[PDB]
RNA sequence: CUUGAGUCUCGUAGAGGGGGGUAGAAUUCCAGGUGUAGCGGUGAAAUGCGUAGAGAUCUGGAGGAAUACCGGUGGCGAAGGCGGCCCCCUGGACGAAGACUGACGCUCAGGUGCGAAAGCGUGGGGAGCAAACAGGAUUAGAUACCCUGGUAGUCCACGCCGUAAACGAUGUCGACUUGGAGGUUGUGCCCUUGAGGCGUGGCUUCCGGAGCUAACGCGUUAAGUCGACCGCCUGGGGAGUAC
RNA sequence: UAACCGUAGGGGAACCUGCGGUUGGAUCA
């Protein structure tokens, strides 16, 4: 019941899952979505056409205000960097600026050895 | 080229990410490529030029 | 899984065990009866513990072994040996080709029954046998040496190459004999404490006991006992470890 | 990476910045590092670029 | 002696001190058997990034020639001076004059 | 390395003539300087080995020259080792 | 005596070394705001973290390690190795007009010194990563690979240890011997009118001729033709072990 | 689970794991 009018939307695009939260201008949570919470779980998610149905769920929780326009914050790779923005363009929302906020360091921390099969 | 104040002749050797353009798509005699990059680095401290772009 | 198949090796183990009529013998993992057959030939009765139902069924139909065998189709890890000793009416002579996987927990399981076991003859990884028997001041000496030697006289028998098994294991094997002490040379009030001291000492074996056992014994206490605080876990005798266990029991 | 356009439309322009960073210098990190594995495979893959 | 080139950026809301700061430094250099063959006031201007907060600072150049000794004295008065946000001074590379 | 006002200086002190930057008497002496001067440098840092390699170079290189003088004019040797306070 | 070797002058390029500063991106953590039932992970899963409010998101703060792009078939170093920007101390290499010394040189058992990483001692530090260790999973078993954690260690100082497939698996120095395409750096010259064109040195890639080679292949940076000095080999196992 | 060398720790046993180097690694990584 605040009517933020316009607020950026973060798209935490990951591999094992993807989640988009339609925060406000300053950066306050107004409504978040989630593939894991979008019916199918396990790992069936991930896929782009699976995240789209997730972020689209926001237009059902963050619609209580009246977002007439909003930007997009895509972070991290994975099947949900495009899908999300698309579903949002159809949901009825607008757009003000697309950008990738993926954490790209300068050889700072030393990543995990991991995987070796 | 050997400087940083000549910020005018630098925005060309970068992009929307302020990243130092390769020498592949420049063929800047190499010897000059070295100098060209050195400027963009030190020049970024004087906030004359940007490091990243998101901030 | 690794079935003993070499005839000469087999003979050598049977010779070492020396089963005599009237002894109550129990084999863990008879498998394809490599030892069961020749041991059983010397006895009137013999008990076996076999998890593989397929191989257990083949023992039962052996024309000479069958009539002699009591077969327990269960895991030896939680088998009540103390109760079996009561039924046989005498301490048990335990033997077997043990899977590397369960060998150490099984040995401790057996140790806990003290009196109920006359002796043990097991095939183990060669490096395990070396640790079991090791004395102070050597690489192989560790918590297992101390605990095993508290409970038993440790007697190396045979070293056995991979080619003796089908399929061959990846490492050398050895047979060891373990004999619970008739008279415990260094009795301990409470073994859990001995277990605790050795764990603490050997988890930091590259530190002096002053450092590794400092949470448990002051330097004054160590000095009073005749133990040098500059020594490391592996320099401390079985006797001294037991003296530390008793101190910690008589004083905490 | 900074998009912005007048006349609402979901054209793209987005894969334009997708040529300098993006999922590349990302997966580059992802798992472990490299050390000797790169200086080598980086100097062998170079051989490839000849013909 | 050895040439130089120091460009100090003083806090945006302390510009009025910039002119005074110059006289001190300059005077010292002259009183150090040195020379000053370059100078310019860039004033205030937007920054690439909010270096040390804000989004603007006062810029000034130099390109002296005084002996390293006396210039090493500058790093101190420069650090212990909240006015100046950032300090950056390169080496000689032969006398630089005009242009910029 | 060394300053011109010094290198071109000393040369005019050991040279049996003028601008004889070749003369052993000269070159040799020119080496002691850069050596003694560096000793104060190596006193600090220490770990700086790659610089000492060059230090040792000029040292042995200097000796290679001293042996020569002894094998070309006995006098000049003992006549120069003093002006440089060498031998220690 | 001057062409070997060296000195002087003046330039050039460089992640060569030692010290001290400093910047920006990211991680983790601490605090607070928004907001709400999931997050994380895998082939799946599970351990784990979540209603004591996570994850996400945003603001402020603390700290440590490493420096995207430039970055290359690149450069410097005796080797090992050496990448942000700045200053201070310092080594070597190369070119050019030249000027100077005058065989002062090459190699080098023993000797001295330098040595990746792991490891060791004392004292600091500790974000990420990660032997040990602990859970979860896989499996016939799984003291593993995989997953959730995680200690030494990795970082600093100072001292020790001296090994590596310390590899070009090819000792150092010098003289000769068809060619082709390229890289990097110096210099001379050319309507220097140009990106540019012609030479002449240093270092370096790839192809390849004669020759060499058991073959693979090496091929002016030779494993070709020669000369000086040094190290080394003499069947496999036992054994780089015992004493 | 590419292998091997060094070094370290661990384990019935080959061997597993970490750190650095190597090609004496297959497939367009």
């Amino acid at each position: 019941r605040k009517q933020v009018s316009d607020g950026v939307a973060h798209i935490h695009a990951s591999f094992n899952n993807t989640i988009v939260t339609i925060t406000d201008r300053q950066g306050n949570a107004l409504g978040w979505a989630t593939a894991g919470g979008s019916g199918f779980r396990g790992s069936r998610k991930s896929t782009p056409f699976a995240a789209q149905v997730a972020a689209e769920r926001c237009a059902d929780a963050v619609k209580e205000y009246g977002i007439k326009n909003l930007e997009v914050m895509v972070k991290g790779p994975g099947p949900g960097r495009e899908s999300t923005i698309r579903a949002l363009n159809a949901a009825g929302f607008r757009i003000t600026n697309i950008t990738d906020v993926t954490p790209i360091p300068h050889n700072g921390c030393r990543p995990p050895k991991k995987r070796r099969v | 080229e050997i400087d940083y104040k000549d910020i005018a002749t630098l925005k060309n050797y970068i992009t929307e990410s302020g990243k130092i353009v390769p020498s592949r798509i420049t063929g800047t005699r190499a010897k000059y490529q070295r100098q060209l990059a050195r400027a963009i680095k030190r020049a970024r401290y004087l906030s004359l030029l940007p490091y990243t772009d998101r901030h | 899984q690794n079935f003993l198949n070499d005839q000469f090796v087999i003979d050598s183990i049977v010779s070492a065990i020396n089963p005599q009529k009237g002894q109550a013998m129990v084999e863990i993992g008879p498998g394809l009866a490599a030892l069961t057959e020749p041991v059983g030939e010397r006895l009137d009765q013999l008990t076996v513990i076999e998890l593989d139902r397929d191989l257990a069924a083949r023992l039962q139909t052996h024309p000479f072994l069958g009539p002699k065998l009591t077969i327990y189709q269960q895991d030896a890890m939680t088998f009540n040996f103390g109760e079996l000793a009561e039924k046989m009416g005498q301490p048990l002579r335990v033997f077997g080709n043990l899977p590397y996987n369960i060998s150490t927990p099984l040995m401790f399981h057996l140790f806990s029954y003290t009196d109920a076991i006359a002796d043990m003859h097991f095939m183990l990884q060669k490096e395990v046998v070396n640790r079991l028997v090791a004395g102070p001041n050597s690489k192989a000496y560790g918590r297992l040496s101390v605990m095993a030697q508290y409970y038993c006289n440790v007697i190396p028998v045979l070293e056995v190459p991979p080619s003796a098994f089908t399929p061959p294991p990846k490492v050398d094997s050895a047979v060891v004999r373990l004999v619970p002490h008739a008279t415990m040379p260094h009795p301990v009030k409470d073994v859990r404490v001995l277990s605790r001291i050795t764990t603490e000492a050997f988890n930091q074996r590259r530190k002096t006991i002053r450092n590794s056992l400092g949470n448990l014994f002051s330097v004054e206490v160590l000095t009073g006992m005749g133990i040098d605080p500059a020594m490391r876990a592996e320099n401390i005798s079985v006797a001294q470890y037991c003296q530390m266990a008793n101190y910690l029991a008589e004083n905490a | 990476i900074k998009v912005r356009e007048n006349e609402p439309f979901d054209v793209a322009l987005r894969r334009f910045k997708r040529s300098c960073e993006k999922a590349g210098v990302l997966a580059e990190v992802r798992r472990r590092e490299f050390y000797e594995k790169p200086t080598t495979e980086r100097k062998r893959a170079k051989a490839s670029a000849v013909k | 002696m050895r040439h130089y080139e120091i460009v100090f950026m003083v806090h945006p809301d302390q510009s009025e001190q910039v002119p005074g700061m110059i006289e001190r430094y300059t005077a010292a250099i002259t009183g150090a058997e040195g020379k000053i063959h370059r100078l310019e006031d860039w004033g205030r201007r937007q920054l690439a990034y909010p270096i040390n907060k804000l989004h603007k600072a006062h810029y000034v150049l130099m390109n002296v020639e005084a002996p390293q000794e006396v210039i090493d004295e500058l790093e101190t008065t420069f650090r212990f001076n909240d006015a100046v946000i950032r300090s950056m001074v390169m080496r000689t590379k032969h006398a630089v004059t005009e242009a910029s | 390395s060394l300053s011109t006002e010094a290198t071109a200086k000393i040369v005019s002190e050991f040279g049996r003539d003028a601008n004889d930057t070749g003369s052993t008497e000269v070159q040799v002496a020119l080496l002691t300087a850069q050596i003694n001067h560096l000793q104060g440098h190596f006193a600090e840092h220490k770990k700086d080995h790659h610089s000492r390699r060059g230090l040792l170079r000029m040292v042995s290189q200097r000796r290679k020259l001293l042996d020569y003088l002894k094998r070309k004019d006995v006098a000049r040797y003992t006549r120069l080792i003093e002006r440089l306070g060498l031998r220690r």
